[PDB]
């Protein structure tokens, strides 16, 4: 198929934010071959287009449009994603990820690459997962299945967070489930980033939901943790039934949501830990609220799904301070997981 | 037959 070829400190003084780095897997990136982040350098190999034929329509977002396939070939079902006008370099980054990410734990296969000759539309070929539409299944969940299917997604993200890379859009739609075969893929590498240690980054990523707080306070030096706030928002929508937990109308509301949950006294603590400058129109929303306890969700309909385990492996996720939260390998030797790990 | 962005339905 179709792949790209080769051819914390001082900071800024009194003023401006405090330095971060990743508490784990720091440096992995600096001392990786060029080749391996350097997709500005490559150049795309294309598969044949003529290979797949559609099915049906998939996904209609606003940047791609995917279809259930069939590659003629060989007779197997894949999906295509057809990437709507966009960087050069933003494809081409995806690729990369996709690339360097394939064959590992619950990672989404890139099986190809093509384009249109005529219109030059490029197109991702992957595997094809049957998914069950998340507001469908997460309510047909046991207790035991949403502790097997959150250790699924943590393999994937320990095992991208070791090779660097940032996925920064967690959510259950980027979350495939074949439940016949209890069978998952994280899907969507389309925001994926290297990390590098000290870099600001754009904090225009993720999905308002399950943007962790450093995005919503424009905190750009942040790491493979913000993964793992995003995860926090699915588990907690999952074993409360309240999709979406944190339901801001818009980014500056999405704070306010989370603090009259987590309180604010432990958000002005972050504020000032990392000198963060809080958008003035904060002033007027935000103001002072108690820490809930996380047993005030609990009801008749989702008691079987909650349990002591399940609360402290959440309020260790839903940090407002990016580097106290649980780690993905961390988060894996939790005791929420100790059944599933004993399963393997 | 039908094309969409050069795949064949
Ligand atoms: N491999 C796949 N198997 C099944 N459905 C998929 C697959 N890849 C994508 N989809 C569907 O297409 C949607 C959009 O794909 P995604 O890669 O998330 O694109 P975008 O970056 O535009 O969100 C997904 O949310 C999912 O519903
Ligand atoms: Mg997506
Ligand atoms: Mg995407
Ligand atoms: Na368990």
């Amino acid at each position: 198929g179709g792949r790209l070829v080769p051819r914390f400190g001082e900071g800024e003084g009194s003023e401006g934010p405090v330095p971060s780095r990743a508490r784990v897997y720091t440096d992995v990136n600096t001392h990786r071959p060029s080749e391996y982040w350097d997709y500005e350098s490559h150049v795309v190999e294309w598969g044949n287009q003529d290979d797949y034929q559609l099915v049906r329509k998939l996904g209609r977002g606003k940047y791609s449009e995917v279809f259930e396939a069939i590659n003629i070939t060989n007779n197997e079902k894949v999906v295509v994603k057809i990437l709507k006008p966009v960087k050069k370099k933003k494809i081409k980054r995806e690729i990369k990820i996709l690339e360097n990410l394939r064959g590992g734990p619950n990672i989404i296969t890139l099986a190809d690459i093509v384009k249109d000759p005529v219109s030059r539309t490029p197109a991702l070929v992957f595997e094809h997962v049957n998914n069950t539409d998340f507001k469908q299944l997460y309510q047909t969940l046991t207790d035991y299945d949403i502790r097997f299917y959150m250790y699924e997604i943590l393999k994937a993200l320990d095992y991208c967070h070791s090779m660097g890379i940032m996925h920064r859009d967690v959510k259950p739609h980027n979350v495939m489930i074949d439940h016949e075969h209890r069978k998952l893929r994280l899907i969507d590498w389309g925001l994926a980033e290297f990390y590098h240690p000290g870099q600001e980054y754009n904090v225009r990523v993720a999905s308002r939901y399950f943007k962790g707080p450093e995005l919503l306070v424009d905190y750009q030096m942040y790491d493979y943790s913000l993964d793992m706030w995003s995860l926090g928002c699915m588990l907690a929508s999952m074993i409360f039934r309240k999709e979406p937990f944190f339901h801001g109308h818009d980014n500056y509301d999405q704070l306010v949501r989370i603090a009259k949950v987590l309180g604010t006294e432990d958000l002005y603590d972050y504020i000032d830990k990392y000198n963060i400058e809080l958008d003035p129109r904060f002033n007027d929303i935000l103001g002072r609220h108690s820490r809930k306890r996380w047993e005030r969700f609990v009801h008749s309909e989702n008691q079987h799904l909650v349990s002591p385990e399940a609360l402290d492996f959440l309020d260790k996720l839903l940090r407002y301070d990016h580097q106290s939260r649980l780690t993905a390998r961390e988060a894996m030797e939790h005791p929420y997981f100790y059944t599933v790990v004993k399963e393997n | 037959a039908a094309r969409l962005y050069g795949f064949k339905w």
